[PDB]
Formats: structure tokens, C-alpha cells, sequence
């Protein structure tokens, strides 16, 4: 009934119904994200769904109906709060210590006196509580949080663009799939894929020991419009002879989706 | 032994049970068990991992002035 | 006292911590009369209305609510001595989001004192108004963003 | 056999019916009971009140007016409305009955006619006698006065 | 009736949150008690939360008996 | 009137007081060299981040009471619109959006600098350049969202006359969004080369 208000899908093709049972309350949790208020959530629902015969029998106002109408949306949204709020570990902002920290501070210090961590492993699952109460906490989570936006929306567009080709292959149109899908798709992996492969790559690097200078992403994709063949800090080897080809490449998908189907109309 | 290949390691076992439960699910309503299971262990395995990565080799350490001494 | 640390410096945080409880007052207020005209006109013949339609009197009450949360975290980051960097910081925190309240509240009184008086003639019309309403409320947010990202930076390396 | 539905929209299929006059009237029941079948308008050019059963329609359409007049003098009164079972024609699950007469339709129309005549009646001979007894209430209070 | 059932509630996880709260403060735990902000004496905050919430129990099986009638 | 009339007694002041200091031989005192010079080069860059970001929330919230209000009007008669017509407030949200990519950017650059090299050659260029840039880039957002707003107030009218019209003034709208986008652009050719306070 959501989907439904936004259009009435055409006969026989993908029905946006599906992937709207787990992507819109998972959106919803990484926004939420916390173990409180989605244990509230999921009472609040599990009211409605215990009682639903008592419920559905007796009368109901206007607001009533769409939380009764939504009594299993609510549930999701709440379950998968209490997953996205232990892995940013907060509870009614505070936070849980269930393992052992990758962080330890000095043996000793004073009153006062700024101290800073060293590390000693990684945190299996989730945030480290040592953040919590730290000065420079929010330098940490905004970088995170930014990076998991871009990429968890790079995968729900692409995942989405490939219901366009399963279309295309029931109805038996060949030629869009090499008029519209494999250019565009061509179009922004280009860019938007390499700008989320270089994420990966980066984090998995240790920039420190190696000694070499961790490079700003802003910038890396930035240049290689504005100025290709030149680079200030390497992230790879052959990096500036991949870039400028992606341009290239991107530059050529342009005019193959302006023209290549109105060509084979005029051609029939 | 905590690496990028650990990433690896559970991205097979996921990347299985995926394929296990598409031979097992049952007939009634076969689309939506079969949909939802797998794009929902999907989506909890992307935030683990993005969750760990950011943390193997991090760039700025916790830092505050505000600890008792007794700690 | 220093060519780093006057004694106007605290001039622009007491005045930028001022400033984000008017400018997202003003705004809130703007907002709950031109909405509260509305509610006032339509349950007169339909007060079986009444309880839906204070939604858009809801929004700009949060849109006051980041305003005060600005306030308080810069209050707490003021001091006779203090640099001119962090000065400045105090400022633009709270011309971010009292500005950005401001226009947001004034949407929410011109959209929702519509959607009032058209969901009372048309009730499939109610969700369109709480869509848009909604694209309001959250630019009030965008300036708290800002804000939050300048504050931290605010007595970092100081010295 | 039975398909399932939620990954791609139910295949349809686009059926003629060749139904006789006599039983039109029985047929068109049963296929309201089930809920399967969607109409096309075949009649789609010609206009309104060119329409065939036009006539049968607006003897139809005045006896719910003539409902719409008795259900306004109740809740002129502070009169509750009689409910009565609304699954005594079906579950909602497609089952069968059997419908109406066509002589129980054609007691409706008098009758609804006939109730007409008498609570229209009845209403101003009460109305009347309400604007004289207001009339002298007025002419009452104003004489306590001193 | 829901002037009952919402001191019910309320008081319901009262009971929860605040016992869990003085446990902690209690056995020292370092989120609470860590920094130079935080009180001084652990166990005397936990002292006053322990009778803070046996008030709310008071609420909650009074009204329990309020509503269950 | 009273306010136009402060207007023109503000022009004869300054007339008057540049005219003073010029015959007595005192033009120089009024200098605005020294004053780009000694001001702060934190106030010209904590300006432009907020009337960026500011100015931007100004013009997408004021397209969406434009779109917002016809939409509402014309949807008595025609509901079927307000999801259709949905898409002009995205258009006007998103010039939002580049205000604060421009924060995100900028802030960056934010760093304490010594207090012998604060008035430096480098540090004074990026106090000048985040200025006229967050000018850029809020000014011209500000134009993109009222400009927005006009064209899809009346596409929410035609939409409901007939759907086919709908698409037709959508090329209006889109030929519009490409003003804010050429705004950020700018912006950021002017702060590349900026480089943080040392
Ligand atoms: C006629 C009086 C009655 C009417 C009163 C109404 C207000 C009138 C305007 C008041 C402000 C202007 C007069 C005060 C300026 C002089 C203060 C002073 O000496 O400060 C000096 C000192 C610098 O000293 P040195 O650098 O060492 O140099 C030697 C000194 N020359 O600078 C300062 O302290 C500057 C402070 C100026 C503040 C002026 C503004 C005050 C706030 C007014 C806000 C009005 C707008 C509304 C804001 C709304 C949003 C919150
Ligand atoms: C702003 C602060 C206050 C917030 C108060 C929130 C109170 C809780 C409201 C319920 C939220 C959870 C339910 C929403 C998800 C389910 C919606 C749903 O299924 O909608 C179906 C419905 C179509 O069918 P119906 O029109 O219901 O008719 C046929 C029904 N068989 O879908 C649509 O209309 C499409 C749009 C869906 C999203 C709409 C969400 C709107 C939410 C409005 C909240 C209003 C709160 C009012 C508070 C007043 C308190 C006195
Ligand atoms: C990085 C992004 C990672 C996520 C990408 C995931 C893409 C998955 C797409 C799956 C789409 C799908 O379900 O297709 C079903 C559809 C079947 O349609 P029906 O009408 O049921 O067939 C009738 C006859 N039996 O399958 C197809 O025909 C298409 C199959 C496409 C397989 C894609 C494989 C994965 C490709 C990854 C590429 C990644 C970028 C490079
Ligand atoms: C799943 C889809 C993955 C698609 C991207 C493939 C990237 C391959 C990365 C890789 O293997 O590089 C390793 C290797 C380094 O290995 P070592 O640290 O020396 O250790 C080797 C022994 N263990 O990488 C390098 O040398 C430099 C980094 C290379 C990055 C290349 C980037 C290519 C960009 C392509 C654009 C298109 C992206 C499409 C994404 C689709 C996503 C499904
Ligand atoms: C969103 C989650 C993305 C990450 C998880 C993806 C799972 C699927 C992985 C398939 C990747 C295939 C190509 C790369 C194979 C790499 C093989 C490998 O093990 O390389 C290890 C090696 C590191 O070794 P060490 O430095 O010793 O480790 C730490 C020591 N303390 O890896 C590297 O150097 C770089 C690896 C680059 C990985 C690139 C993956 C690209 C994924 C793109 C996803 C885009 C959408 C999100
Ligand atoms: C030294 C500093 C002096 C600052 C003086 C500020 C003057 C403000 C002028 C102004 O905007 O006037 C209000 C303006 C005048 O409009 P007109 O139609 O031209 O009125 C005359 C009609 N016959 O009207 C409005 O803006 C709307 C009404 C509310 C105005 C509120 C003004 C408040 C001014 C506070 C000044 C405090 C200074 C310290
Ligand atoms: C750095 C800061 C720079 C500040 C610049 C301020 C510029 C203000 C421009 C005002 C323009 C304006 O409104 O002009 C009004 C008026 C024209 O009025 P009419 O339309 O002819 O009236 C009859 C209509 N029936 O023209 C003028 O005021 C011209 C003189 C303007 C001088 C500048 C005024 C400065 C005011 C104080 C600013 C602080
Ligand atoms: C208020 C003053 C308005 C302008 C007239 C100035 C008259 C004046 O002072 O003339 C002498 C003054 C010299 O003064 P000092 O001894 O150097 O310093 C003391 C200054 N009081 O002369 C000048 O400096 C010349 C200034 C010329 C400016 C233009 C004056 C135009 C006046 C028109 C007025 C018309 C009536 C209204
Ligand atoms: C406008 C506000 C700023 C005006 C600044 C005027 C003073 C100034 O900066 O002068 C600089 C400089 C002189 O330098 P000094 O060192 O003083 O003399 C030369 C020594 N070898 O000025 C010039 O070169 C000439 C500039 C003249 C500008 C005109 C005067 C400013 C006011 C506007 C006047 C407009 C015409 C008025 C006509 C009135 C008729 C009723
Ligand atoms: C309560 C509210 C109060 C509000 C107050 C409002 C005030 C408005 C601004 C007023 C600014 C006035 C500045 C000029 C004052 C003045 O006369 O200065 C003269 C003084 C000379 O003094 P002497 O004692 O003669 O020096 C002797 C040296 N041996 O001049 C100087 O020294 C130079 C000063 C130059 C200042 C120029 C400032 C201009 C600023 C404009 C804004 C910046 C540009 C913005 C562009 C925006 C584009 C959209
Ligand atoms: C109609 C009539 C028009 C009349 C216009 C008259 C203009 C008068 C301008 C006068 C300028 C005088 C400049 C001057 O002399 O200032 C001093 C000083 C030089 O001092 P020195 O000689 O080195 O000192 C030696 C000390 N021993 O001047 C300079 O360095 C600066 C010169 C340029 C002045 C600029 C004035 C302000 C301009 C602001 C522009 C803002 C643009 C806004 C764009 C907005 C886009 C949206
Ligand atoms: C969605 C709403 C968004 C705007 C909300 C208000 C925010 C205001 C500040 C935003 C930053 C500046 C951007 C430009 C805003 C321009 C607004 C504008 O046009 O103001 C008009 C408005 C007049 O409206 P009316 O024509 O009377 O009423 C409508 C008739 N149909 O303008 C004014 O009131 C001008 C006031 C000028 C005062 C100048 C005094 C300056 C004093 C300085 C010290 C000396």
C-alpha cells in the first residue's frame, strides 16, 4: 500500500513490494540507531499485533488505523534499531563494555593533564567504548557515518538498476539493454564505484608504518576532472592512467545513449 | 588475527547460508522467505564490515583530559 | 592581552548564543499563529479535526528545540580568556542555525495553514501536506549540522 | 497450479460473455458474489441517457432519496438505528444464494411512495402547531415582567 | 483507565531503569563515576536511587489494582 | 518616505565626511588597506560558511511554500497530484544539500595558525577566498529555489487540467537546477588552491 500510492506498476514487470519489507525499516534504523528507544518501538507494535482480533473486530478512529494498517512495519523498524544501536553501542546515550577495548590509555598521568591512547587490537563488533566521553569523539563518527551513507546508497541504486535489465529480458527488448542500461551503467560505476572501491581500499592500508601520507578523497575526485595526469598524494600505483581513462570512458557513454536509439528507429 | 581477510572469511559462510536457504525454503509464500532472509543478512553483514574496516588501522586516537587518576 | 587572546573575544559567542534562541524563536512563532489561524477556521464546522491538524504546530516547536540545544553547547565554551579562533566559531554556530530555523518556521506556517483547510475539504489530502511539511522541518536541521561540525573544532589545539 | 503474485503481477485473461435477456438479471448476482471479474464499457460513445436501462435506474435512484428524507427525521430525533447482520448474505469468501424477486422490488417503490405521503404530512401538521405554541410562550414571558 | 494505565507503565520501567542506574553507580562503573565530573562516592548515589524507585513501585501495584478492577 | 529617507541621509554623510578629511589633507586616514589587512582572517572564513549554508536554507525553503501552496489548492480537486508533482520539492530541497557539501569542505580548512605568521600572505588569501565563496554559492542557491518554486507552482496547476502537460514544464524546472550546480562548482575552483591556516 505504499508503493501503490506512489504508481500502479505496469502489467508484468518488477514489483517495488519486495524490496520495501527490509530496505525501508533498515534505512530507518541506521537514521534511529539506538537500543532504547527501538525497544520502545517494538512493544509499542507488539501490542497491536497480539490483540489483533480483539482489534480488528471493535471500531477505529483515523490515526488508529494506519498503526493498526502498519502494526508489522513498526515491528521491523524496531528490531533492526536494537541491531544498528549495539553496533554504534548506544543505549539512551550511553554505552555498553561488553568485550575487551583495542584502546588503552597510559600507565600512568595526573589531574588535568590532556592523554591520548595506543592501540592494541580491533574492537570485534561495533564501536569501542572508548570513544564515549572523548574530546575529538564526533571527528571519528562523522567520518564513519559519511562513508557507510555513500556506500550503502551506491549499492541500493545499483541493486535497483539491475530490475531494469531483468525487465528488458521478459519483454524481449534488445535493444534498450544496449541503448539505456549498459552505458548508464557504465556512467556512474565509473565514478560513484571508484569513489566506494577507493573507501575500501584506504581503510584497509596502514598508512602510519609505510611512512607515505594518507590522501583526501574530496580532492582525488575533484582533479581528475579538473586537471586528469595530475596527482598530490598516490593512493595506488597507475592511479592517474586509470583516471583519465574513466573519463574517457564516461565521456564516450554520453553520446552512445543520446543517439543509438533514435538511429535504429529511423533505421527500423 | 584481526585482517581484511577476516572480512573475507565471513563473507564465505554468509554467501553460503544464502544459497542453503534458497534451496530450503518452503513453498508457501516462497518469494518473500526467500527475498527477505537474504537481502536481510545482507545489509546486516555490509554494516559489520564497514563498522571493522574503519577501525584496523585507524588515523586519530582517542584523546581527553577529564580521567580520574585511579582509572 | 595577548595578540591572540583580546578581550572582545567573548563578544561573539555571547552574541552568537543569543542569537539562536531569537532567530529560531521568531521563526517557531511565525509558524504556530499563521498555523494556529487555520485550525481555528476549519473546526468551527469540522472539530473532529482538530487533534490531526496541531501537526504543523508540532514542527515548528522542534525547529525551538535546536536552538536551545546550540545555546547550551556553546555557553559551556566561553571564558574571560579566551582565543579570538574560538570567538568566531561561536559565532557562525549560531547564525547557522538561527537563520536556517527562521525560514524553515515560515514555511511550516504558510504549507500547513493550507493543508489545514484543504485536508477539511479533501481528506486524502492530509499526507500530501505531512510530506511536504516534513522537507521544512528538516532544514532547520541542516544549520544544526553546521554548527555541531564548527563547535568541535572550537578549543582544539588552542593555546 | 496456483501462481503467487508479490515478484510480478497475475497473468489475466479477457473472457466474452454471451448471456440471454431472460437470465441477465440472475447472472449478473452471481458474478457480484465471487469479486473476480472486472467490466469493460463497450458502450462508450453513446451518451448518458441513450443508455438501455436508463429507466429501470431512476425508479431505483428515487427510492433512495426517499431513504435519505427518513434517515434525516431520525437524527433530526435523538433515534438510534436498528443493525442488523451484515454477513447474513455472505462471508466475503465467494459463496452462492439465491437473489430477490423481482415483485419484492417493485413493494419498495409503493411502499417507500406511500411512506412518503404520510410522514411529509405528519411533520407539518407537528411544525404548525410548534410556531403557535412559541408564539404565545413569548407572549407569556413578557407578562411576568412587572 | 489511561489516567491509570500511564503511571502504570511509566512506573513499570522506573522499577528497571533506575535499578540498573544503582547498580552500577554501586560497583563503580567507569561510565558513571569515571570522569572528575561525576560524583565523588558511588555506593551514596545508589543509596538514593534504590529508595527512588521502590516509590515508583508503589504507583505501579497500586494502579495495578486500579485498573485490574 | 521615513526608511528611504535614512537611505539618503546616509549617502550625505559619508559625502560630507569625505570631503572634510580631502580638504584639510587627511584622504589617507580613510584606508581600506589596512583594514583587509588587520582585520581577522577568521572572520571573513566563519562568515562565508554560514551565509552559505544559510542563504541556501533561505531560497529552498521559500520554493516550497511557492510549490507548496498551489499544490495543496489544486489538489482539492485533483488529489492524484501530490505525489506526482512531488518531484519540485526535491529539486528546491537539494540546493540545501550543496550548502552544506561547501560546510563539509571548508571546514576542513579551519586550523590555528602562530600568532607571528597569522597575518602571512597565504592565511589572508583563504579568508578571502571561503568568503566570496560561500557568498557564491549561497547568493546563487538562493536564486535557484525561488526560481524553482515559480516554475513548479504552475506545473502542479497544469497537472491538474490534464496530466499530459506535466512532463512538457519539467524541462522548465530541470534547466533551472543547473544554476545551483554551476554555483558549487565555482566555489570550488576558487578553494582549491586555499590551503589551511599555518
Ligand atoms: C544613546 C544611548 C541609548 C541607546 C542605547 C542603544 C544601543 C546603542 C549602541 C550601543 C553600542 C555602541 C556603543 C559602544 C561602543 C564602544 C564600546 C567600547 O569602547 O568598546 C571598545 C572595544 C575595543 O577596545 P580596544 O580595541 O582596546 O580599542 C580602544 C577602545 N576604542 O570594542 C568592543 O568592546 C566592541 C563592542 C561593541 C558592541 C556593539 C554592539 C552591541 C550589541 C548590539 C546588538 C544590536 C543588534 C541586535 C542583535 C540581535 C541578535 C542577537
Ligand atoms: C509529529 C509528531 C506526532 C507524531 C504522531 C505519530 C503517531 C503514530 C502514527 C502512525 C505511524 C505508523 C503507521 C504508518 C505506516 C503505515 C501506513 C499505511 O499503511 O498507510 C496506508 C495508506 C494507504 O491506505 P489507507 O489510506 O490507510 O486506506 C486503506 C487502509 N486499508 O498509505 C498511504 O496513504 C501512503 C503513504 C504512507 C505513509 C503515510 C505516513 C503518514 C504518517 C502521519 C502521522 C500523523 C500523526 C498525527 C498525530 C495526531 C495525534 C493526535
Ligand atoms: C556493487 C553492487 C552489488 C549488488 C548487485 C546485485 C545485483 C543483483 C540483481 C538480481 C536481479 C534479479 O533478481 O534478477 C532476476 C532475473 C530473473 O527474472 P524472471 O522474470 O523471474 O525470469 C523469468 C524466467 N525464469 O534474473 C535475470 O534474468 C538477470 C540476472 C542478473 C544477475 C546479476 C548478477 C550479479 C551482477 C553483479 C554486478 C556488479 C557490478 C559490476
Ligand atoms: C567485489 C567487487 C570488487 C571490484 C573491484 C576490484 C578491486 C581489486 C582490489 C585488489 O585486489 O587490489 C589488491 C591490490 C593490492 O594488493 P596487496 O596489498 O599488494 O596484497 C596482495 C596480496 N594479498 O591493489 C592494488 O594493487 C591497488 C589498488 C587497486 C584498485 C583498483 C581500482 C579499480 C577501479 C575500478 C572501477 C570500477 C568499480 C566497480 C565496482 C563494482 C563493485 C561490485
Ligand atoms: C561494503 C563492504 C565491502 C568490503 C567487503 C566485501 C567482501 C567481498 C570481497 C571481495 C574482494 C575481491 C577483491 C579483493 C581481494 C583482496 C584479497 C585480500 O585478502 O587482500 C588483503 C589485503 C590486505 O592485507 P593486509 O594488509 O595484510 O591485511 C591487514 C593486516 N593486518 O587487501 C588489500 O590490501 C586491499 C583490499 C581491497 C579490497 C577492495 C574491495 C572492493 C569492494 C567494493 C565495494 C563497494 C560497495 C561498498
Ligand atoms: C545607530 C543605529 C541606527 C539604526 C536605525 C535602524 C532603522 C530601521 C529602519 C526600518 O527598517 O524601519 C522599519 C520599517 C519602516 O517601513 P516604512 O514603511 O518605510 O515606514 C515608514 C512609513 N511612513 O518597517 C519595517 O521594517 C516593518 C516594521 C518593523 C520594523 C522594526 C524596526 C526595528 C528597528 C530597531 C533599531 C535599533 C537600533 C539600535
Ligand atoms: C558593504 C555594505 C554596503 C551597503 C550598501 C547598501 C545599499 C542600499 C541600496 C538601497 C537602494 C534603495 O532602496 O534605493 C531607494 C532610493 C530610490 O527610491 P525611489 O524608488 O526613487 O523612491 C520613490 C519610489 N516610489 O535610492 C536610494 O536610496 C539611493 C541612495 C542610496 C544610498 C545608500 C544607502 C545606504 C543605507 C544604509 C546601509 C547600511
Ligand atoms: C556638521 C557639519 C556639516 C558640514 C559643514 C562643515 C562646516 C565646517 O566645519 O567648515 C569648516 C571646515 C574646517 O574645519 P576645521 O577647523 O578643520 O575642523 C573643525 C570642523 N568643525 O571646513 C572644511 O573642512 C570643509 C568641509 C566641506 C564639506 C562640505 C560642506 C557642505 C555643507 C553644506 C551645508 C548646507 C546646509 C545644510
Ligand atoms: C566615499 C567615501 C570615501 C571617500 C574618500 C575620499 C578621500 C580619499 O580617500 O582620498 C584619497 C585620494 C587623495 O589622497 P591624499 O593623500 O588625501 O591627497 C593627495 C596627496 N598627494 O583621493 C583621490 O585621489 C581623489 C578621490 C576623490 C573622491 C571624491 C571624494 C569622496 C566623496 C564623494 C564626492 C562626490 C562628488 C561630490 C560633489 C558635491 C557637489 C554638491
Ligand atoms: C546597536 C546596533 C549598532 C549598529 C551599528 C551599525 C554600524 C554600521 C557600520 C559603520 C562603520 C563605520 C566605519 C567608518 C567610520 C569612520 O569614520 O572611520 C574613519 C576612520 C579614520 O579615523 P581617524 O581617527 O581619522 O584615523 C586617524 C589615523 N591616523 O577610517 C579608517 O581608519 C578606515 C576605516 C575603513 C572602514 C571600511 C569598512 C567597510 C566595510 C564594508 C563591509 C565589507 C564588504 C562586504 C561586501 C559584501 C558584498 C555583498
Ligand atoms: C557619481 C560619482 C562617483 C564618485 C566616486 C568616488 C569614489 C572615491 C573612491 C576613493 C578611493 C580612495 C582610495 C585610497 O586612497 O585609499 C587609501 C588606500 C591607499 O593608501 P596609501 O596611499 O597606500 O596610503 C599611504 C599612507 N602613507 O587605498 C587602497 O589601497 C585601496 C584602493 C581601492 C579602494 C576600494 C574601495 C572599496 C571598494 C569595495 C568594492 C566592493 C565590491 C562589491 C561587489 C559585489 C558583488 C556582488
Ligand atoms: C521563507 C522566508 C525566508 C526569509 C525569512 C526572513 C529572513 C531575512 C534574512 C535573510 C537574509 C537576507 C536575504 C534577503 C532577504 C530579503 C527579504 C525581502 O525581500 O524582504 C522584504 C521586506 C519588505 O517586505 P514588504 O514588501 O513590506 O512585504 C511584502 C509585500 N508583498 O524588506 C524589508 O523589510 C527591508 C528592511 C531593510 C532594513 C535595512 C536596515 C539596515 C540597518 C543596518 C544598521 C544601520
Amino acid at each position: 500500500s505504499i508503493c501503490d500510492c506512489y504508481g500502479i506498476a505496469q502489467y508484468r514487470e518488477i514489483n517495488a513490494g519486495l524490496p520495501t519489507i527490509v530496505t525501508f525499516p533498515f534505512m530507518f534504523a541506521i537514521m534511529f540507531g539506538d537500543m532504547g528507544h527501538g525497544f520502545l518501538m517494538t512493544l509499542a507494535a507488539l501490542s497491536l499485533v497480539l490483540n489483533e482480533k480483539k482489534i480488528n473486530k471493535m471500531k477505529r478512529g483515523e490515526i488508529f488505523d494506519m498503526a493498526f494498517t502498519g502494526r508489522y512495519i513498526i515491528l521491523l523498524m524496531g528490531v533492526f534499531s536494537m541491531y544498528t544501536g549495539f553496533l554504534y553501542n548506544d543505549i539512551f546515550s550511553k554505552t555498553m563494555t561488553i568485550f575487551k577495548s583495542g584502546w588503552k590509555w597510559p600507565d600512568h598521568w595526573k589531574k588535568g593533564e590532556s592523554i591520548t591512547a595506543t592501540s592494541v587490537g580491533t574492537y570485534p563488533i561495533g564501536l569501542d567504548w572508548a570513544w564515549h566521553g572523548t574530546e575529538n569523539a564526533l571527528l571519528f563518527s562523522n567520518s564513519y557515518k559519511m562513508k557507510l551513507s555513500i556506500l550503502m546508497g551506491f549499492i541500493h541504486m545499483t541493486y535497483s538498476y539491475f530490475f531494469s535489465l531483468a525487465n528488458h529480458l521478459y519483454f524481449n527488448s534488445m535493444i534498450d539493454i544496449i541503448g539505456n542500461f549498459i552505458p548508464g551503467l557504465l556512467f556512474m560505476q565509473g565514478i560513484f564505484g571508484y569513489l566506494s572501491v577507493c573507501i575500501v581500499y584506504k581503510w584497509a592500508v596502514d598508512w602510519v608504518k609505510d611512512g607515505k601520507p594518507a590522501p583526501g578523497l574530496l580532492n582525488m575526485l575533484i582533479n581528475m576532472f579538473l586537471s586528469p595526469g595530475t596527482i598530490d598524494d598516490e593512493l595506488y600505483p597507475h592511479q592517474a592512467k586509470v583516471q583519465v581513462f574513466l573519463l574517457l570512458m564516461a565521456l564516450v557513454c554520453i553520446p552512445w545513449l543520446l543517439l543509438v536509439k533514435p538511429l535504429h528507429f529511423k533505421f527500423t | 588475527m584481526s585482517s581484511f581477510y577476516t572480512v573475507v572469511g565471513v563473507f564465505i559462510v554468509v554467501s553460503a547460508m544464502s544459497v542453503l536457504f534458497w534451496i530450503m525454503a518452503p513453498k508457501n509464500n516462497q518469494a518473500v522467505w526467500r527475498s527477505t532472509v537474504i537481502l536481510t543478512l545482507a545489509m546486516m553483514f555490509l554494516m559489520w564490515a564497514i563498522t571493522f574496516l574503519c577501525q584496523l588501522h585507524p588515523l586519530v586516537a582517542p584523546r581527553r583530559s577529564d580521567l580520574r587518576p585511579e582509572f | 592581552m595577548t595578540e591572540l587572546c583580546p578581550v572582545y573575544a567573548p563578544f561573539f559567542g555571547a552574541i552568537g548564543c543569543a542569537s539562536a534562541i531569537i532567530f529560531t524563536s521568531l521563526g517557531a512563532a511565525y509558524g504556530t499563529a499563521k498555523s494556529g489561524v487555520g485550525i481555528c477556521a476549519t473546526c468551527v464546522l469540522r472539530p473532529d479535526l482538530l487533534f490531526k491538524n496541531i501537526v504543523p504546530v508540532i514542527m515548528a516547536g522542534i525547529i525551538a528545540i535546536y536552538g536551545l540545544v546550540v545555546s547550551v553547547l556553546v555557553c559551556y565554551s566561553l571564558g574571560q580568556k579566551q582565543a579570538l579562533y574560538t570567538g568566531f566559531i561561536q559565532l557562525g554556530a549560531g547564525l547557522s542555525v538561527g537563520l536556517s530555523g527562521l525560514a524553515a518556521g515560515f514555511a511550516i506556517g504558510i504549507v500547513g495553514d493550507a493543508g489545514v483547510r484543504g485536508s477539511s475539504q479533501q481528506p486524502r489530502l492530509f499526507v500530501g501536506m505531512i510530506l511536504i511539511l516534513i522537507f521544512a522541518e528538516v532544514l532547520g536541521l541542516y544549520g544544526l549540522i553546521v554548527a555541531l561540525l564548527l563547535n568541535s573544532r572550537a578549543t582544539q589545539d588552542v593555546v | 497450479e496456483k501462481e503467487e503474485a508479490i515478484f510480478r503481477s497475475a497473468e489475466m485473461a479477457l473472457v466474452q460473455f454471451y448471456i440471454p435477456q431472460e437470465i441477465s438479471r440472475d447472472s449478473a448476482y452471481t458474478l457480484g458474489q465471487l469479486g473476480l471479474v472486472q467490466f469493460r464499457d463497450l458502450n462508450s460513445k453513446v451518451r448518458a441517457f441513450q443508455r438501455t436501462f436508463v429507466n429501470e435506474i431512476r425508479r431505483l435512484d428515487n427510492v433512495e432519496r426517499q431513504y435519505r428524507y427518513f434517515y434525516s427525521l431520525l437524527k433530526k430525533h435523538d433515534i438510534k438505528l436498528y443493525e442488523g447482520d451484515t454477513d447474513k448474505y455472505l462471508d466475503g469468501s465467494g459463496e452462492l444464494y439465491v437473489p430477490p424477486s423481482g415483485s419484492v422490488i417493485d413493494d419498495y417503490v409503493r411502499n417507500a411512495s406511500y411512506l412518503e405521503e404520510r410522514l411529509i404530512q405528519m411533520e407539518d401538521a407537528t411544525d404548525q402547531i410548534e410556531v403557535q405554541k412559541n408564539d404565545l410562550e413569548q407572549y407569556r414571558f413578557i407578562l411576568q415582567s412587572g | 483507565t489511561g489516567k491509570a494505565w500511564c503511571c502504570t507503565v511509566l512506573s513499570a520501567f522506573g522499577v528497571v531503569i533506575l535499578s540498573v542506574i544503582a547498580h552500577l553507580f554501586n560497583t563503580n562503573h567507569e561510565s558513571f563515576v569515571g570522569s572528575i565530573n561525576d560524583p565523588e562516592d558511588g555506593p551514596a548515589v545508589a543509596h538514593t536511587v534504590y529508595l527512588a524507585a521502590l516509590v515508583y513501585l508503589v504507583f505501579f501495584v497500586f494502579c495495578g489494582f486500579q485498573v485490574y478492577l | 518616505s521615513f526608511s528611504h529617507f535614512l537611505y539618503y541621509l546616509v549617502l550625505i554623510v559619508v559625502i560630507v565626511y569625505g570631503l572634510y578629511k580631502l580638504f584639510t589633507g587627511h584622504g589617507s586616514d580613510i584606508n581600506f588597506g589596512k583594514f583587509l589587512l588587520r582585520t581577522s582572517p577568521y572572520m571573513w572564513a566563519n562568515l562565508g560558511i554560514a551565509l552559505c549554508v544559510g542563504l541556501s536554507v533561505v531560497g529552498a525553503a521559500w520554493g516550497i511554500f511557492i510549490t507548496g501552496s498551489s499544490m495543496i489548492g489544486a489538489g482539492v480537486r485533483a488529489p492524484r497530484i501530490t505525489t506526482k508533482n512531488l518531484i519540485s520539492i526535491i529539486f528546491c530541497e537539494v540546493v540545501a544539500i550543496y550548502g552544506l557539501i561547501i560546510a563539509i569542505v571548508f571546514s576542513s580548512k579551519l586550523t590555528v595558525a602562530t600568532a607571528e605568521n597569522m597575518y602571512s600572505k597565504s592565511n589572508l588569501y583563504t579568508g578571502y577566498s571561503l568568503f566570496w565563496a560561500g557568498i557564491t554559492v549561497g547568493a546563487s542557491n538562493l536564486i535557484c529555489g525561488i526560481a524553482v518554486g515559480i516554475t513548479g507552482a504552475t506545473a502542479a496547476i497544469s497537472d491538474a487540467a490534464d496530466s499530459a502537460l506535466f512532463v512538457k514544464i519539467l524541462v522548465i524546472e530541470i534547466f533551472g537546477s543547473i544554476l545551483g550546480l554551476l554555483g558549487l562548482i565555482v566555489g570550488l575552483l576558487m578553494a582549491g588552491k586555499a590551503s589551511e591556516f599555518q
